[PDB]
C-alpha cells in the first residue's frame, strides 16, 4: 500500500480530501463552506492577537482600544481585519444557507440540523463580541439583548438579574461577555467537525438532484485548485474594504463611549441583524415580539417535514423558483425596514413583510409543489 | 410461605425501574434534612459559648 | 435480589446528596457580590428644577426622572378616560403633589431609556422600539406592557425631597 | 401519519401509560427537590 | 465505506480524453462562450428579475412618503385664525 | 368536453419550462431515489436499467460543460415513455398491505 493509506490518522485525511468521491458538476455555490472555513481560522488568530492588549474594564475597554488603534505597530489593521472578517463571515453564511434551501440539500437531515446549531453559535458569538468597545451603540445593545429573557413569565426576571451579576448593566457583565466570547468559537470549530464527519458518510448533493454515483471524480487535484481560486478572490476582497475603504461598514455612534443615562435618538444595530431587529419590532406585544424573533430562525428545522415534490431540486421546477425569489426578497425588505425609524410608513410595511415571510415558508411553498406534481401527472 | 422484609421490599418497590427511582428521589428529600440537622446539632454543641449567634 | 438492590439505593441516595450541594455552591458563583448590593437614599433639591424641565438623577446604577409640570399638563393629564388604557390607573394614583412628578426613567419593554418632551403625547418616547408614554408616565402605544415605576418618596422641605 | 390510528396502538399505549406517570413523578419531585421550590417543599411534612 | 471500487453498476459506456498539455485551456471564447452566456441569461431573466423591481418601486414609494409625512401642513395655521 | 384539451395545453406548457428535456432526460429520470423508487428501480429490466443509466451520465457531463443538445435531440412531450410508473406502483401496494397488516 501507499503511505497515503498505511495509519488511521492519514487514511482520514485521505477519506477528507485525497481520494474522496465528489460529483463532477457542482458549481460555484459550494465554495461558501471552504471559505467559511477560512473565516473561521482568520477571525480565531486575529483575535488571540487582539486579545493581548484589551481590557475588560468598563473604565480602561475603549481606551484600550485606542491603545491599540494609535500605539500598537500595524494594530489598526490587525482590528480593521477582525471587524472586516466577520462581516465576510455572514455574507458566506447567508448564501451558504439559501444554497441549501434551493437545491434541495436539506435533506441530509444531520447536517441540516448541525448547520442550524452552528448558525445560532455564530450568531451569539458575534453579538458577545459587539459590545466589547463599550460604546455608546454597544451599552444600548447588551441592556437588550439581556433584557431579553425578562419575558419568560414565571422565572424571566431573576434570570435576567443573576445574568447581570448585579441590579444592572455593569463590569461584572463585561467579563461575562468577554469570557464567553473567549470560549464560544472552539465549541464553533468541534461542531464544524462534526457537520463535516455527518457529511461524508453520504457525500454531496448536486445541481440537478439526480444520483452522480455513475460520474464521481476525486477531491484532488480538482476541487483543491477551485477552492484555491475561491479563497484568492475572497482575499482580493477583504483587502479591497480593509485598505480602500474602510469607513464603508462603519458606524460612527460607537465612537462615542458609554453613557448609561442616555440613549441615542436613533438606534441601530449591525448590519447583519437588521432583519431580527424588523421582526422583534413588528409585533405590538413583549412576549409575541420575542416568540416571533426566535422563530423567525428556529422555522429552518421543520422545512425538511414540509417537502412535498418528488424531485428534490428546483432547478427543474419555475413557480418553486419564482416563489423562493419572492422570500429573497421579503428580507431584503426586512433588512431596509430595520434602518428606518419607528415611524408609521415603515411600522406597516415590516408587518406586511413578516406575515408574508411566515406564510410563504409555511403555506405557499407546499401548495405550489402539490400544483407543480399534478402538472407532470404524479 | 415466610413474609420477610427484604422481599416485600424487593416485590413492592425495587422491581420496577421507575418506582426503584421514586423511591431513590424520596428517600434524598428526607436524609437531607435529617442529616443537615444532625450535623448542625453536633457542630454547635462542640463549640458552645464562642459562636456569635448566642453571644448576640 | 431485594438486599443487593437495597445497597445500590442507598449509595445513590448519597450521591445524589453531595451533587446536589458541588452543583448549587458553583452556580451560586455567578450572583451578585458582596460590594456591589448597596442600597442609598438620595435628596433632591428642588429649587433648581425650572418649570416644564425634565431632570435626570443617576440612582442605584439607573436613571431617575424629576419632572415639574405646568396647569395644563396638569389640567390634560387628568381629562384622560382609564378605559382605553393597558395598565389602568389615575394621575393622583401616581403623584403626592400635582406639580411634581418622579419617575424610575427605564422603560418597561426592553429597558432603554424615554427621551423626555417627545412622541404623541407630550410625555416621553423611546426610540429603541416605538414606546410612547404620557406626563404621567404611562404607557400609551408601543409594545411595552406597563407604566413607568413611581420610586417611594417624601418631601422634607417644601424645596427638599428624599427618594429611598 | 394516519398509519398509527388502530387497535393495536391504542392496546401498546395503554400498556405504557402507568411507567408513564411514575417517571412523570419521579421528574417533578426531583426537578423541585433540586431548586428547593418552596411550592411544593411547603407541602411537604 | 463509499470507495472507488464499488460505486455502482455500468456497462458498455465508452470515454475518451486528452492530455491537459496537448489542448488549449481558453479555446473558444467569442465564438461559443459569450452567445452560451448569453442564452443562459435569456433561460433565466423573467424568474428572477421582476421580483426586485417591485422591491425597488416599493422603496422607493415608502421614502418618499416619509419624507412627505416632515413637511409642514399649511392648514394647521390657516384654516381657524 | 374541451376541458380535457385545456388542461393538456397547461401541462405541455409546464413541460416545456422545465426543461429537462433540453439536457436528453425523461420524466421517470428526474425522481429524488427514496426507499420506494430505489426498490422499483432494483425490479427494472436489464435493458431498460442501461438505457437510463447512460442517459443520465450524459446530462450529468453536459451539466458539467455548461450546454444542452441540439434542438432537434430535446425530449418531446407527446411521444414519452413513463417507464418506471408501473412498478413504483407494485412497490406502494405492497407496502401499503403491510401496514394495514401492522394496526391490527
Ligand atoms: C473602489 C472599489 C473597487 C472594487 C473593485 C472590484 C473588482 C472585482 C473583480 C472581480 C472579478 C471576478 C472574476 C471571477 C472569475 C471566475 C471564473 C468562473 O469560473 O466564474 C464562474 C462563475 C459562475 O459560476 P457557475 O458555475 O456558472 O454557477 C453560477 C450559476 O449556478 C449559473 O446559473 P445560470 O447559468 O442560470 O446563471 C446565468 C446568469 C443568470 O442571470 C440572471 O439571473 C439574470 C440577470 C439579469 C441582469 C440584467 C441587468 C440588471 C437588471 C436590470 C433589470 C431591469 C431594471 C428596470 C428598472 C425599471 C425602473 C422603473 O448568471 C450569470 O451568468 C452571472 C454572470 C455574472 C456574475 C457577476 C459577479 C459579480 C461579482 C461582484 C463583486 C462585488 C464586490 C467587489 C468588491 C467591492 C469592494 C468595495 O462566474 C462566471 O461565470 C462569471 C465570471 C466573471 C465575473 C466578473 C465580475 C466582475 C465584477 C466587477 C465589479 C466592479 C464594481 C464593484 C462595486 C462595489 C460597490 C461597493
Ligand atoms: C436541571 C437541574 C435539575 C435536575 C433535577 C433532576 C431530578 C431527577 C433526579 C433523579 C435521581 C435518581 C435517578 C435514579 C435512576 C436510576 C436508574 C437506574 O438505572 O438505576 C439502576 C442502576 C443500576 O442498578 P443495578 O444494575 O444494580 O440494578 C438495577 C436493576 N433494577 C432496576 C431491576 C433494580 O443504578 C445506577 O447505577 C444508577 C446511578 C444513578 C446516579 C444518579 C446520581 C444523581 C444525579 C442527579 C441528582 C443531582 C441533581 C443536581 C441538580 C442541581 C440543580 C441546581
Ligand atoms: C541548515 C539550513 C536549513 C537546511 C534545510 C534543508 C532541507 C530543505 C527542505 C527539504 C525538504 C524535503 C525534501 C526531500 C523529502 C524526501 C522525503 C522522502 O524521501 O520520503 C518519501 C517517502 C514517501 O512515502 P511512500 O509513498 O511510502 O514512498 C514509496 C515510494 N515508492 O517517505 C515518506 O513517506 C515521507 C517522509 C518525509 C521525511 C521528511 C524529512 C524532513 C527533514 C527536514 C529537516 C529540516 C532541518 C532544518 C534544520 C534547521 C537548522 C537547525
Ligand atoms: C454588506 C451587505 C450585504 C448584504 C447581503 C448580501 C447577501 C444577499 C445577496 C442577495 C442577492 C444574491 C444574488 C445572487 C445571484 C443570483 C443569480 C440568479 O438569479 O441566477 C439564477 C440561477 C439559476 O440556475 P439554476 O436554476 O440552477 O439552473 C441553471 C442551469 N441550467 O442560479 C440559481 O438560481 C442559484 C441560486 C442559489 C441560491 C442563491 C441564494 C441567494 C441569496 C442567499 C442569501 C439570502 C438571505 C438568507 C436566505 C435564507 C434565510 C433563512
Ligand atoms: C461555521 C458555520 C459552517 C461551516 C464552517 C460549514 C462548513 C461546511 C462545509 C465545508 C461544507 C462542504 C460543502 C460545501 O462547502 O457546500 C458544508 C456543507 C453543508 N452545510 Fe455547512 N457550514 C456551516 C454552517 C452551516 C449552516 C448554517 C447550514 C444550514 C442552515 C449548513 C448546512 C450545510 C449542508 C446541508 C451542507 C451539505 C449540502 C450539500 O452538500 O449539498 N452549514 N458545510
Ligand atoms: C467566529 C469567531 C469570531 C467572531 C465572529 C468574532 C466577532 C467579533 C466582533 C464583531 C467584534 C467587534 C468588532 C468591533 O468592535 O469592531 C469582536 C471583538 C473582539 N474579539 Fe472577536 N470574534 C471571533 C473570534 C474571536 C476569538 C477566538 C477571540 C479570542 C480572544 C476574539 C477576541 C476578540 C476581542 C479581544 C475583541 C475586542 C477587540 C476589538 O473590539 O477590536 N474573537 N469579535
Ligand atoms: O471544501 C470541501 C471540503 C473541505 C476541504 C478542506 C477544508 C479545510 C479547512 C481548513 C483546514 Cl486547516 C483544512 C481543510 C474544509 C472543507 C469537504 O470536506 C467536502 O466534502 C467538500 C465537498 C464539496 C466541495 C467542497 C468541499
Ligand atoms: O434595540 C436594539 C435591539 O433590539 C437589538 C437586537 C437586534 C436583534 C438581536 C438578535 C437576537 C437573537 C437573534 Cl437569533 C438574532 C438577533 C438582539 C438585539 C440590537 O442589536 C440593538 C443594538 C444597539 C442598540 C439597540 C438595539
Ligand atoms: S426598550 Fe423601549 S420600546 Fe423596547
Amino acid at each position: 500500500t501507499p503511505m497515503r493509506k498505511s495509519n488511521p490518522i492519514m487514511k482520514m485525511i485521505n477519506h477528507s480530501l485525497i481520494d474522496l468521491p465528489t460529483p463532477s458538476n457542482i458549481s460555484m455555490w459550494w465554495n461558501f463552506g471552504s471559505l467559511l472555513a477560512f473565516c473561521l481560522i482568520l477571525q480565531i488568530i486575529t483575535g488571540l492577537f487582539l486579545a493581548m492588549h484589551y481590557s475588560p474594564d468598563t473604565s480602561s475597554a475603549f481606551s484600550s482600544i485606542a491603545h491599540i488603534t494609535r500605539d500598537v505597530n500595524h494594530g489598526w489593521i490587525i482590528r480593521y481585519l477582525h471587524a472586516n472578517g466577520a462581516s465576510m463571515f455572514f455574507i458566506c453564511l447567508f448564501l451558504h444557507v439559501g444554497r441549501g434551501l434551493y437545491y434541495g440539500s436539506f435533506l441530509l437531515l444531520k447536517t441540516w440540523n448541525t448547520g442550524i446549531m452552528l448558525l445560532f453559535l455564530t450568531m451569539a458569538t458575534a453579538f458577545m463580541g459587539y459590545v466589547l468597545p463599550w460604546g455608546q451603540m454597544s451599552f444600548w445593545g447588551a441592556t437588550v439583548i439581556t433584557n431579553l429573557l425578562s419575558a419568560i413569565p414565571y422565572i424571566g426576571t431573576d434570570l435576567v438579574q443573576w445574568i447581570w451579576g448585579g441590579y444592572s448593566i455593569g463590569n461584572p457583565t463585561l467579563s461575562r461577555f468577554f469570557t464567553l466570547h473567549f470560549i464560544l468559537p472552539f465549541i464553533i470549530t468541534a461542531l464544524t467537525m462534526v457537520h463535516l464527519l455527518f457529511l461524508h458518510e453520504t457525500g454531496s448533493n448536486n445541481p440537478c438532484g439526480i444520483s452522480s454515483d455513475s460520474d464521481k471524480i476525486p477531491f484532488h487535484p480538482y476541487y483543491t485548485i477551485k477552492d484555491i481560486l475561491g479563497l484568492v478572490l475572497l482575499l482580493f476582497i477583504l483587502t479591497t474594504l480593509t485598505l480602500l475603504s474602510p469607513n464603508l461598514l462603519n458606524d460612527p455612534d460607537n465612537y462615542i463611549p458609554a453613557d448609561p443615562l442616555n440613549t441615542p435618538p436613533h438606534i441601530k444595530p449591525e448590519w447583519y441583524f437588521l432583519f431580527a431587529y424588523a421582526i422583534l419590532r413588528s409585533v405590538p406585544n413583549k412576549l409575541g415580539g420575542v416568540l416571533a424573533l426566535f422563530l423567525s430562525i428556529l422555522i429552518l428545522s421543520i422545512i425538511p417535514t414540509l417537502h412535498n415534490s418528488k424531485q428534490q431540486s428546483m432547478m427543474f421546477r419555475p413557480l418553486s423558483q419564482f416563489l423562493f425569489w419572492f422570500l429573497i426578497t421579503t428580507l431584503l425588505t426586512l433588512t431596509w425596514i430595520g434602518s428606518q425609524p419607528v415611524s408609521q410608513p415603515f411600522i406597516f410595511i415590516g408587518q406586511l413583510a413578516s406575515t408574508m415571510y411566515f406564510t410563504t415558508v409555511l403555506i405557499l411553498m407546499p401548495l405550489t409543489s402539490l400544483i407543480e406534481n399534478n402538472l407532470l401527472k404524479w | 410461605a415466610a413474609v420477610a422484609f427484604t422481599s416485600k421490599l424487593y416485590s413492592l418497590l425495587f422491581r420496577r425501574t421507575s418506582t426503584f427511582a421514586l423511591t431513590i428521589v424520596v428517600g434524598v428529600l428526607f436524609f437531607e434534612r435529617a442529616f443537615d440537622q444532625g450535623a448542625d446539632a453536633i457542630y454547635d454543641h462542640i463549640n458552645e459559648g464562642k459562636l456569635w449567634k448566642h453571644i448576640k | 435480589k431485594g438486599f443487593s438492590y437495597l445497597v445500590t439505593a442507598v449509595t445513590t441516595v448519597g450521591v445524589a446528596y453531595a451533587a446536589k450541594n458541588v452543583v448549587t455552591q458553583f452556580i451560586s458563583s455567578m450572583s451578585a457580590s458582596a460590594d456591589v448590593l448597596a442600597m442609598a437614599k438620595i435628596e433632591i433639591n428642588l429649587s433648581d428644577i425650572p418649570e416644564g424641565k425634565n431632570m435626570a438623577f443617576k440612582w442605584r446604577g439607573k436613571p431617575l426622572f424629576v419632572r415639574h409640570r405646568t396647569q395644563k399638563e396638569i389640567e390634560q393629564e387628568a381629562a384622560v378616560e382609564l378605559s382605553q388604557l393597558r395598565d389602568p390607573q389615575h394621575d393622583l394614583d401616581r403623584v403626592k403633589k400635582p406639580e411634581w412628578v418622579i419617575l424610575i426613567g427605564v422603560c418597561t419593554h426592553l429597558g432603554c431609556v424615554p427621551i423626555a418632551n417627545a412622541g404623541d403625547f407630550g410625555g416621553y418616547y423611546c426610540p429603541c422600539h416605538g414606546s410612547h408614554y404620557d406626563a404621567s408616565g404611562r404607557i400609551r402605544l408601543g409594545p411595552a406592557p406597563l407604566n413607568l415605576e413611581v420610586p417611594p418618596y417624601e418631601f422634607t422641605r417644601d424645596d427638599m425631597v428624599v427618594v429611598g | 401519519m394516519t398509519r398509527f390510528l388502530g387497535p393495536r396502538y391504542r392496546q401498546l399505549v395503554k400498556n405504557w401509560i402507568p411507567t408513564a406517570y411514575t417517571w412523570g413523578a419521579v421528574g417533578t419531585l426531583g426537578l423541585a427537590w433540586a431548586a428547593d421550590w418552596r411550592l411544593i417543599l411547603d407541602w411537604v411534612p | 465505506g463509499r470507495e472507488f471500487g464499488n460505486l455502482t453498476r455500468i456497462r458498455h459506456v465508452i470515454s475518451y480524453s486528452l492530455s491537459p498539455l496537448e489542448q488549449r485551456a481558453l479555446p473558444h471564447v467569442l465564438s461559443k462562450g459569450v452567445p452560451n452566456m448569453l442564452r443562459r441569461v435569456r433561460e433565466s431573466f423573467f424568474r428572477v428579475v421582476p421580483q426586485f423591481v417591485v422591491f425597488y418601486l416599493l422603496y422607493t414609494w415608502g421614502t418618499e412618503e416619509f419624507e412627505k409625512s416632515k413637511r409642514k401642513n399649511p392648514a394647521a395655521y390657516e384654516n381657524d385664525k | 368536453s374541451a376541458s380535457g384539451k385545456w388542461l393538456d395545453g397547461i401541462r405541455k406548457w409546464y413541460y416545456n419550462a422545465a426543461g429537462f428535456n433540453k439536457l436528453g432526460l425523461l420524466r421517470d429520470d428526474t425522481m429524488y431515489e427514496d426507499e420506494d423508487v430505489k426498490e422499483a428501480i432494483r425490479r427494472l429490466p436489464d435493458n431498460l436499467y442501461n438505457d437510463r443509466m447512460f442517459r443520465i451520465k450524459r446530462a450529468l457531463d453536459l451539466n458539467l460543460k455548461h450546454q444542452i443538445l441540439p434542438k432537434e435531440q430535446w425530449t418531446k412531450y407527446e411521444e414519452e415513455n413513463f417507464y418506471l410508473e408501473p412498478y413504483l406502483k407494485e412497490v406502494i401496494r405492497e407496502r401499503k398491505e403491510r401496514e394495514e397488516w401492522a394496526k391490527k
